[PDB]
């Protein structure tokens, strides 16, 4: 599917 | 616990802009990314674009490219929706909203805000005339009349109605507004009360347009 | 593009039904599609993602299979929180569509509308222009056909029509009927007429008045 990239995990 | 809630309801000229923004509680607003989807009235779901609230990283449809901007404020946990350059195909209810984005792709858009509405119109903001929809003077002995309010030409979305100060619910059909081709909005308000009770009771409508601070309340009796 | 097309459109059901909804998209979305649930006034609520998979919180006589292009969603024994609009969405590829809505509504046993008709107010009468309103109460099912006629003239162009959503208690429908002309044209003419056809009526029923 279409994805924008990382993002903040926790 | 994750809740999106977005600014109030606007009202513009066309080709104005509108700046509709939308806060994240209860999560991480840095961990999902975010969509913007909105519905015309009596429409479908029309996707405009999403962001990505950790880099602003943006993906905007083609049909809205150019007119459509998505920003983001981290201090404030806020995700911002520009629209320029505004006609009425723009009108209609505006939605954030969140993606599971497991694996950082697009999944299923599980919490939505709860809509912005936003109107473009050349109209002014006007209140309503009310008239009354008089019971006929050929009710049927014994068994059920029929008796309303028409609530016509004001500008903007919405109007709320009520009988007898709120005492009277049963029966009550208070329809959607339409928009009439001057502009303005008309609904009409009507409820079914035995026959009997004409003249002997008192049937008063309460109608309200908080947009231009108008409460009316008219009487309705037979003629 | 990718298109959704969602079938059928309208459905009528009862409580304890089970009901599949059908997807087709355009293209092979492979399993890249969500299920969605909305009812008036309010936004969707996710029901499927991954075309088969339960979002947290969601009844599980919600279920939904499919891969490619072929994808269907079943409620296995429909409440009364569940009649409302369902759509699907892909996510393959951009833009992000949603399939035009399937509308499920509650079966009830026809039910004819009764019909009453209103001429203008006087006081609306001084602002120049005349609203006749024509309403149709409580019936069953949605389709009807509503006709002016002045002095046994046919109308057209010069009326809008609303609608209820179901209701809740009887699951019937009303609708209204508004007539708009201009005081002058409304002053020529004497006799203001609704038809109102439906499955309900033996045959249509006129219901009209005599300006004045």
């Amino acid at each position: 599917a279409v994805g924008l990239g990382a993002v903040f995990l926790g | 616990q994750e809740v999106l809630v977005q600014s109030g309801a606007e009202v513009k000229k066309p080709g104005a802009s509108v700046k509709v923004s939308c806060r994240a509680f209860g999560y991480t607003f840095t961990g999902n990314a975010l969509h913007w989807v909105r519905q015309a009235p009596g429409q479908g779901l029309e996707w405009l674009g999403w962001i990505n609230p950790h880099s602003g990283d943006t993906t905007t449809s083609q049909k809205f490219q150019g007119r459509v901007y998505m920003t983001r404020d981290k201090s404030i946990n806020t995700a911002f929706l520009d629209v320029t350059r505004l006609t009425s195909d723009d009108t209609g209810i505006y939605y954030c909203a969140r993606d599971k984005y497991y694996g950082n792709e697009a999944v299923g858009m599980d919490v939505w805000g709860q809509g912005t509405s936003v109107t473009v119109s050349s109209a002014s903001t006007k209140g309503p005339s009310v008239f009354p929809l008089a019971p006929s003077s050929k009710s049927t002995s014994g068994g059920t009349a029929a008796l309303g309010c028409l609530v016509k030409d004001y500008f903007p979305e919405p109007v709320t109605v009520s009988w007898n100060s709120g005492a009277l619910t049963s029966g009550v059909h208070t329809f959607p507004a339409v928009l009439q081709s001057s502009g303005l909005y008309s609904l009409s308000s009507v409820v079914t009360v035995p026959s009997s009770s004409l003249g002997t009771q008192t049937y008063i409508c309460n109608v309200n347009h908080k947009p231009s601070n108008t409460k009316v309340d008219k009487k309705v009796e037979p003629k | 593009d990718i298109q959704l097309t969602q079938s059928p459109s309208f459905l009528s059901a009862s409580v304890g039904d089970k009901v599949t909804i059908t997807c087709r998209a355009s293209q092979g979305v492979r399993n890249e599609l969500a299920w969605y649930q909305q009812k008036p006034g309010k936004a969707p609520n996710l029901l499927i993602y991954y075309a088969s998979t339960l979002q947290s919180g969601v009844p599980s006589r919600f279920s939904a299979t499919g891969s490619g292009t072929h994808f269907t969603l079943t409620v296995s024994s429909l409440q009364p929180e569940d009649f409302a609009t369902y759509f699907c969405q892909h996510m393959s590829s951009y833009p992000l569509t949603f399939g035009g809505g399937t509308k499920v509504e509650i079966k009830r046993t026809v039910a004819a509308p009764s019909v009453f008709i209103f001429p203008p107010s006087d006081e609306q009468l001084k602002s120049g222009t005349a609203s006749v309103v024509c309403l149709l109460n409580n019936f069953y099912p949605r389709e009807a056909k509503v006709q002016w006629k002045v002095d046994n003239a046919l109308q057209s162009g010069n009326s809008q029509e609303s609608v209820t959503e179901q209701d809740s208690k009887d699951s019937t429908y009303s609708l209204s009927s508004t007539l708009t002309l201009s005081k002058a044209d409304y002053e020529k003419h004497k006799v203001y007429a609704c038809e109102v056809t439906h499955q309900g009526l033996s045959s249509p029923v006129t219901k009209s008045f005599n300006r004045g």
